[PDB]
């Protein structure tokens, strides 16, 4: 009792790939045929499932739309054909017979990686902000921090603020300079790598997330945001 | 097998007068583990000593247990009318508990 | 704090019986429990003893292979199931708490009679 | 059926004071009789028991060779000395008749104020420490602040770091320098009112609780700390 | 330099303590000498202070009249006299060297821990309400809920109703009598762990606090109120 | 039912401390009581006990010959007499009611702490080597850190080598100079906080435990040691 | 240039113990000697310290008040006298001349071995507990295991919780009893060597330490602790 | 049931050294006593032999003419006597009881350190 | 003189794995009066085997000894990380004791 395998490698994002599972050793016209999946790192997700003709084909919510099962019983060969393929469809995809009260997954395929990815990665210069919390008073000082891994180009880097449903503001952009507007209790500082916006003394519609951004190069990349509360 | 002894078996006295009941075992009581009992006609068994000397809670002070190792006794200081009944001593030191055979006092 | 006793009652020779104990006033799940009895006219005399689970079950000679002592925690009862009883088993039969050097036999059911006669 | 209560008042810690319940409109010789306090804000505590003949009396842990609960059946009075007073007795005491499943505290007194205080203020320097916890990475900067409710003069602040189990270490003294021993990432700044403690580069051994401390009065105060984990 | 301490321990309410700190490494006789103490979990706090003869002696003033610093310039040890001892007092006292506008407090003992207490439990019937907080308008139906943490032996619980500046009054006993003159709209109900007070429809004058009793052992407890505003 | 723990505190090395334990609501003088102690950051460990007058009391390796339970059955009271204490001895000691078969350790005092201690409220020097263990080959390069606490004055840090069963052996003394009979193939350099000692090229015979000790003043430390296998 | 070492041995707990080491090659009398102890399985101590005549001698907190080192110059011998000895005192000592700047330790004696025991060839019950930390959340089950080198007659087998600051608390024993007024969440199972604590659903009230205890012998001994977090 | 082994330490060669083992439990006066030492990273070898009153102490071929084993029943303690020491000698030293066919050596003394050094 | 010779010196398992271990006399042990100790770093001997095949109170079941005359063996079953350590055969058979050199099981 066998379950043989083939296809997966490395595809681009909105591409497409075909799954195939050549059984052997048991009668596959009859057996219920499912797909299980495995992000690396992460546990066991079903995908979706194929039966007897008369009954439903199945599928999980992520890929409904996107995905298709079908089986091939003159061959004893189950399919998968995967359309629109993105990065959170990178796992190791195993076929498996499904027996239910007589055995759940009782025979698996050995697994194929399909990796979907553009070229990553990478140069980006990645901010690290510190702490991801700051509790404090109105009329208290919060001091924020912008790490980058590598020496920002011409200091430009930017701080917005945004409040709960609203669009990013711009509070500070070329580390110091305070936009138009914006009150002269924030102030931003730091060159190279390390980068600080300071709220001199708070007032309550200061209290929001903080974002620091940097624009020296081709690809943009934001901090993860520090929420003062 | 621990075997106790009780003397006398019987003891005619009268309501004032002191009874002194004895319970010696054929080996050493570790711990001192030994309690006596009050039985009365159609009742159940009521603990008066445990410990060979602990008065258990609601006995009055004139029932007074002492002795260790295999000589104990039991001492009733002014007898009342109600203390006329069986008096049993207990063993509890081993695993197979065993029992005196009783003093009656009448 | 006491020991509700039932059963008991006149039997023949060979026959069954089962006496029960139901406790309240203290945690009866981990107390030691044992079956006292007293013959007619006669001394007392200890039949068996249970205790918590891990601990072994105790049975005097004069019952062992006849009498099987259980308890039942979530009821906070305990039982003597006696089997193939003879004349000898005629006793007032008491359950009583075991404290030990707390305070030895300190609660005690009110008894009840078993007569095995023909 | 009253308790009319009597005593109480404004003394200073370490002194002694006794209160007084006279009964009426009940055999009070029957009665148990129980003292219940309320500070400030707060609910409501036992404190004492008494009772019949036989006088097993009851004391809160918190009183317990300090207070003594007494009576007199034949002036129906229930008496509460009170010694080695200090502040957390600062409470209104009510005396109560306890009747148990015949009524709980039915009957209570008035209650009287007894206030612990050896002076009115209190008006020392108050530090607030900012923030209150700090969530950093070895290698971040550290940026704590402590404000003055009034200018610290000649700039006599200090700071501590302490660690769990250890006395407190001092960092920082007169705003700005640092003590012998102190390595160059800890620096302080700041005059008046306005005081900052920065750790430039957070070590593994960097990370424990903070203290600032002004001394430039007969009071001195601390701030409540900062826990840089 | 540095100071060698001794003395502490675990003591009852009402009792005293005296602590110890020799010397060593500076001219003690000179030196200005502080105690500085902190209770578990929370913060330091200043003491006493003493120094050359011809100064004043200070306290803080929660230990006004209870505690007396001294000095042995002869044996270079410095003393603290503890008396009138309340939980309150329960920290960890340091001795330290006070150094001034030269380094504040540069030098500190190891401390030793001073534990105040009577027992050490705990294990009485912890009564806890639910909710803290009802806002309600008239007419409303206010439900108040009492969770005990042992089960209350014969539902010995009774409920209070207290307005600001007045004593507690009488509403519920034995879980579900009302009291004499309680309106019908208040009812008590539960067993066991679970209790509830229920006003029917809220009148102007039942907008107050109201506890929970358990007086089924001998350490009686109540919860923590719940206000309905 | 309780037991009322009192004694303990800050004591010099060879000093003598008595604890007490008082209890209520068991009969005292029936009942086996211990002593149990708790190391700082450890687990429980058992010290003494004490039952009635026909048995014996029984002591730990640890304290027995210095320490002595007692009790006063008229007073319900518990004692555990200390003397001759070491550094060795500091642990928060319990009182506890031993049940046995009955209920083990069911009843426990809160506790005291007793520290045994000469020092102030500084910290020895503490190194710490790194790596814990070194597996390599011969003809291979061994690299070995010691970081020190506080700067090591005058780098008077040394190196030694211990083989199993063996005494240590000097390899390197003032953090650089090699000890009269050493192969040129042991060196040690760094100042300050910062010490390493290299092995060029490891023998068969260089595989064994390596120390490093600072004698920069008069509380001597060693590292926890380095093994290379 | 040799140091001849000494004595040594077994010795019962509270016992004395007198060890010697004689020099030979060098100017003893001027030499400062120490004292240097390991414990078996550890590092390095310093135990003790004489010089010349006119310096202190120094002890080591572990052994200050209970050894006495001296020296007989005449003899060119060095001198540890060991009173009240310990289990804690169980180590191989060493001698060792100190050159500080000139060698550190540059002459070690071999070293002897004094063992301080009472007890025979056999070793007392340990118990392992597994696994050292538990994480889990509330609501999820806790399963603890307790193993005990040796059968723990009548299954005399006790648990304890022990939360920060506060004593142990019992819930378990004879294995599988459990104590008045403890959830029946808990409970404990097995027998002879093999025993487990079981949670069935975590609340956030049992989070703590918990410590597994035999006392089915004259030695007790408790288990290392599961913390679970 | 347990041996106490005291004594050892380290000695000069030439030197001399008095073991002990205080035994309780059980009958010392009847059982056979023996000395066992174990040189470091070696194995165990028999040294020496004991028993009752008329019966032939042992002794190793090694340690013949140097060494004496002997009992003090009123004390119930196994000495024994080490002269002429060299460093052969050095071993960790146990005192064991010897119980032949109803367990070889069942009890054994935690041992003692002898090492012999100049 | 009885030699006692183990084999092998020493034994690398796994633990689950069977560890069997052999010791052969140069004569005939009289009786069968050979027994196996378990030594761990450190500790004094402890006996697992005598009478060749007696297993001692307390010593679990995986241990087992058998053989007679001139070859003796000792299996452990089921090795547990606790059993890792020197095991050394001995003849009790004359007046003059000997030991095996050991087998070190790791």
């Amino acid at each position: 009792v066998q379950l043989v395998e083939s296809g997966g490698g490395l595809v681009q994002p909105g591409g497409s790939l075909r799954l195939s599972c050549a059984a052997s050793g048991f009668t596959f016209r009859n057996s219920a045929m499912h797909w299980v999946r495995q992000a690396p790192g992460k546990g066991l997700e079903w995908v979706s499932s194929i039966w007897y003709s008369g009954s439903n084909t199945y599928y999980a919510d992520s890929v409904k739309g996107r995905f298709t099962i079908s089986r091939d019983n003159s061959k004893n060969t189950l399919y998968l054909q995967m359309n629109s393929l993105t990065a959170e469809d990178t796992a190791v995809y195993y076929c498996a017979r499904f027996a239910g009260g007589w055995g759940a997954y009782d025979v698996w395929g050995q697994g194929t990686l399909v990796t979907v990815s553009s070229g990553g990665g990478g140069s980006d210069i990645v901010l690290t902000q510190s702490p991801a919390t700051l509790s404090l008073s109105p009329g208290e000082r919060a001091t924020l921090s912008c790490r980058a891994s590598q020496s920002v180009s011409s200091n430009y880097l930017a701080w917005y603020q945004q409040k709960p449903g609203q669009a990013p503001r711009l509070l500070i952009y070329d580390s110091s300079s305070r936009a138009t507007g914006v009150p002269a209790r924030f102030s931003g500082s730091g060159s190279g790598t390390d980068f600080t916006l300071t709220i001199s003394s708070l007032e309550p519609e200061d209290f929001a997330v903080y974002y620091c951004h940097q624009y020296s190069d081709i690809s943009p990349t934001f901090g993860q945001g520090t929420k003062v509360e | 097998d621990i075997v106790l002894t009780q003397s006398p078996a019987t003891l005619s006295l009268s309501p004032g007068e002191r009874a002194t009941l004895s319970c010696r075992a054929s080996q050493s009581v570790s711990s001192n583990y030994l309690a006596w009992y009050q039985q009365k006609p159609g009742q159940a068994p009521r603990l008066l000593i445990y410990d060979s000397s602990s008065r258990a809670t609601g006995v009055p002070a004139r029932f007074s247990g002492s002795g260790s190792g295999t000589d104990f006794t039991l001492t009733i200081s002014s007898l009342e009318p109600e203390d006329f009944a069986v008096y049993y001593c207990h063993q509890y030191s081993d695993i197979s508990p065993t029992f005196g055979q009783g003093t009656k006092v009448e | 704090v006491q020991l509700v006793e039932s059963g008991g009652g006149l039997v023949q020779p060979g026959g069954s019986l089962r006496l029960s104990c139901a406790a309240s006033g203290f945690t009866f799940r981990n107390s030691a429990m044992h079956w006292v009895r007293q013959a007619p006219g006669k001394g007392l005399e200890w039949v068996s003893s249970i205790w918590y689970s891990g601990s072994n079950t105790y049975y005097a000679d004069s019952v062992k292979g006849r009498f099987t002592i259980s308890r039942d925690n979530s009821k906070n009862t305990l039982y003597l199931q006696m089997n193939s009883l003879t004349a000898e088993d005629t006793a007032v039969y008491y359950c009583a708490r075991f404290a030990g050097g707390w305070g030895a036999y300190d609660v005690w059911g009110q008894g009840t009679l078993v007569t095995v006669s023909s």
